[PDB]
């Protein structure tokens, strides 16, 4: 029933400019504390800070590493909290979230870098000639992240979607792979769907023995 | 600033053990602290705030007791869903500071990896690159050595691997292997293998194909 949703995550040029937004609902917006914490890839969270309430003339606290750069605000009419950030580093690269201090949104991705952005290919993994391995090779992205689901989400059980791997290239790849009875392999569909929403890609893989 | 620094950094306990992990304030913090669960992939997530409070629809096995500067988190019972990294927080002043976090990792008896090879995809070839992927499916403990052959030949530094977090049902870990390989190279030659070295099984397996056929 509460719900927090951020927005404006994306690849952004060091010294340049993003707002994020945390739509909230199934709470009293107005009487909670909203705040931001971040999580560097593979790190710890780190606090970014704090607005308080109307009743509390909207003070508002940073941590060090951000204050002067970073301006949260609020906008009690929308129930939406905003993360404004300016001079960006490649060091605020992370995911950031949002909490009213009980409950935290799913969070948003933040790369602070020049480098371009790069839509993925998608391969096969082709299963072998009784239980059978298939996939999808998603290679040569970025920014990160991409999602991959199997048959649009109805196969959920025998899938690992594995974490992706940063080449020599700068590049991403990730590899997705389901384990299904062997004897699904002629009469049952396996499409992986990948989304790779920074470059606008989205691709469905059927995967199928080979011929 | 507050240090808020948790002890033990990482945890490998058995399923039905109890579990503790301590968080020690550089000051007095009154009860003004919080304990998070973070599961791979997802937010953290509340579990105990005023440092012995549970949040609303929290596990009763969780809890939390300390004052002033002596924190401690348990799991009565350790589960299987309980992979995660906890974190505490400080939050009497401002800036709130979080510990480094304490990574908890399970115990369980030995399982063998099922080892898949796949060749490299028609459609791939076209760009001029060729990708070998080894499957490592479903294995305890994590060590595990993938050596990739091509015609006998060992290769080395042109391979990646990635790890899946422990699984929240079995416990168990898989791992992804990919040889990058010059299409050129790839058409140079003939038997492409990976062979896998664990704990859980006997001797090595391999799995190979032949490109040709």
């Amino acid at each position: 029933e509460v719900q927090l949703v951020e927005s404006g995550g994306g690849l952004v040029q060091p010294g340049g400019s993003l707002k994020l937004s945390c739509a909230a609902s199934g709470f009293t917006f107005s009487n909670y504390w909203m705040n931001w914490v971040r999580q560097a890839s593979g790190k710890g969270l780190e606090w970014v800070g704090e607005i308080r309430s109307k009743s509390n003339n909207y003070a508002t606290h940073y941590a060090e590493s951000v204050k002067g750069r970073f301006t949260i605000s609020r906008d009690d009419s929308k129930n939406t909290a905003y993360l404004q950030m300016n001079s960006l580093k490649t060091e605020d690269t992370a995911v950031y979230y949002c909490s009213n201090r009980y409950y935290w949104g799913q969070g948003t991705l933040v790369t602070v870098s020049s480098a371009s952005t790069k839509g993925p290919s998608v391969f096969p993994l082709a299963p072998s000639s009784g239980t059978a391995a298939l996939g999808c090779l998603v290679k040569d992205y970025f920014p990160e992240p991409v999602t991959v689901s199997w048959n649009s989400g109805a196969l959920t059980s025998g899938v690992h979607t594995f974490p992706a791997v940063l080449q020599s290239s700068g590049l991403y790849s990730l590899s997705s792979v389901v384990t299904v009875p062997s004897s699904s392999l002629g009469t049952q569909t396996y499409i992986c769907n990948v989304n790779h929403k920074p470059s606008n890609t989205k691709v469905d893989k059927k995967v199928e023995p080979k011929s | 600033d507050i240090q808020m620094t948790q002890s033990p950094s990482s945890l490998s306990a058995s399923v039905g053990d109890r579990v503790t992990i301590t968080c020690k304030a550089s000051q007095d913090v009154n009860t003004a602290v919080a304990w998070y669960q973070q599961k791979p992939g997802k937010a953290p997530k509340l579990l105990i705030y005023w440092a012995s409070t549970r949040h609303t629809g929290v596990p009763s096995r969780f809890s939390g007791s300390g004052s002033g500067t002596d924190f401690t988190f348990t799991i009565s019972s350790l589960q299987p869903e309980d992979i995660a990294t906890y974190y505490c927080l400080q939050y009497i002043n401002y800036p709130y500071t979080f510990g480094q976090g304490t990574k908890l990792e399970i115990k369980r008896t030995v399982a063998a990896p099922s080892v898949f090879i796949f060749p490299p995809s028609d459609e791939q070839l076209k760009s001029g690159t060729a990708s070998v992927v080894c499957l490592l499916n479903n294995f305890y403990p994590r060590e595990a050595k993938v050596q990739w052959k091509v015609d006998n030949a060992l290769q080395s530094g042109n391979s990646q691997e990635s790890v899946t977090e422990q699984d929240s049902k079995d416990s168990t870990y898989s791992l992804s292997s990919t040889l990058t390989l010059s299409k050129a190279d790839y058409e140079k030659h003939k038997v492409y293998a990976c062979e896998v070295t664990h704990q859980g099984l006997s001797s090595p397996v391999t799995k190979s194909f032949n490109r040709g056929e």
